[PDB]
């Protein structure tokens, strides 16, 4: 009989969806303070269901980080849960990219720079995301310069210092490592595969591992089968090859950690390593990249 | 993930998966979509008469506007 949320948050307009939330601004009413509310409607759910969602909130909650998206507040009602995080504007770093027209080594450095700051904190936390992939990737406002935010802790799982465990099939097929799609045990490392496949799009902008039938895909990915064709890598730097060749390691024991990524030259010594050159090919590329991915959605919908 | 589809968003990836045109040919469906993906496109998109028609041409915003 407690109705926390429908007495003190006021609702809007729909900011996204996912398979099984809405997410909308809210207003905290007498604050004046405006949030993101993602609802999550529990009245026909499945007792693993309601322990995933169970799972996501106490993950967002234990995540305070300048890169991670940041819980508000979290209310329970009969038929509804909110999960109501600061409320981030400025959309999603791939659609951003595009938008801003210009883009380089050195930008995509900063970029991988904040993304491997929240995967590395995610990780001294216990806790591995396991969906690491564009649409998790917000901005916090439109300001230019404004801090990536990962978003999305609806597969992340808990793990107990660095030990491995199957913990399932899990992610999106595009960015899945090679120990998952062997049913291997996994763990933290499965974040920095993704994030390879990240830095390689924000390098070039078309994804390393792409096919249309998946079974090849994934014979593919755990093949480690990627290249770095001419034209368009012959301008990269050495040390950005290295660092995307060391989080594309296909040995999970020998990839590189979020740790050491963050030590990495072209990490660290962006300033002096990283190119500065714009990649109007790159910027092009990611262009058609997010209209396939919106399309693949969008086509399937309409199936 | 955001899993909102709208239809300006639908047009506009077909229009740049079209490399801005009005149009969208069957080869670069196929070019650029799954072969099954590729082929619902092609038998669903209305012939496209508006201007800068050529033979093949497919009405894309004719066919995202009927569902989105
Ligand atoms: N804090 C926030 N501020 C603003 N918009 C947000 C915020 N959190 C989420 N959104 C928007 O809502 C979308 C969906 O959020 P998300 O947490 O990815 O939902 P989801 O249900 O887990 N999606 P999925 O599991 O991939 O089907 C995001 O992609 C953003 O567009
Ligand atoms: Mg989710």
């Amino acid at each position: 009989t407690c109705t926390r949320f429908t007495e003190e948050y006021q609702l809007f307009e729909e900011l996204g969806k996912g398979a099984f939330s809405v997410v909308r601004r809210c207003v905290k009413v007498l604050a004046g303070q405006e949030y993101a509310a993602k609802i999550i409607n529990t009245k026909k759910l499945s007792a693993r269901d309601h322990q995933k969602l169970e799972r996501e909130a106490r993950i967002c909650r234990l995540l305070k980080h300048p890169n991670i998206v940041r819980l508000h507040d979290s209310i329970s009602e009969e038929g509804h849960h909110y999960l109501i995080f600061d409320l981030v504007t400025g959309g999603e770093l791939f659609e951003d990219i595009v938008a801003r027209e210009y883009y380089s080594e050195a930008d995509a450095s900063h970029c991988i720079q904040q993304i491997l700051e929240a995967v590395l904190h995610c990780h001294q936390m216990g806790v591995v995301h396991r969906d690491l992939k564009p649409e998790n990737l917000l901005l916090a406002s439109k300001l230019k310069g404004a801090a990536v935010k990962l978003a999305d802790f609806g597969l992340a799982i808990e793990v107990e210092g660095e030990q491995q465990a199957w913990f399932g099939f899990a992610g999106t097929p595009g960015y899945l490592s090679p120990e998952v799609l062997r049913k291997d045990p996994y763990g933290k490392p499965v974040d920095l595969w993704a994030c390879g496949v990240i830095l390689y799009i924000l390098l070039v902008g078309y994804p390393p591992f792409w096919d249309e039938d998946q079974h090849r895909l994934y014979q593919q990915i755990k093949a480690g089968a990627y290249d770095f064709p001419s034209p368009e890598w012959d301008t990269v730097t050495p040390e950005a090859k290295d660092l995307i060749n060391k989080m594309l390691t296909i040995n999970p024991s020998k990839r590189i950690t979020a740790a050491e990524a963050l030590k990495h030259p072209w990490i660290s010594h962006r300033s002096t390593v990283a190119s500065c050159m714009h990649r109007q090919e790159t910027v092009d590329c990611l262009k058609k990249f997010n209209a396939r991915r919106k399309l693949k959605g969008a086509i399937l919908a309409a199936m | 993930s955001n899993a909102t589809d709208t239809a300006e968003q639908v047009i506009a990836s077909f229009r740049i998966l079209a490399s801005d045109k009005p149009y969208i040919l069957a080869e670069e469906l196929r070019r650029e979509l799954p072969p099954d993906q590729a082929q619902y496109c092609i038998k669903r998109m209305p012939a496209y008469s508006g201007p800068g028609s050529v033979p093949g041409a497919l009405d894309y915003a004719a066919f995202s506007s009927a569902l989105y």
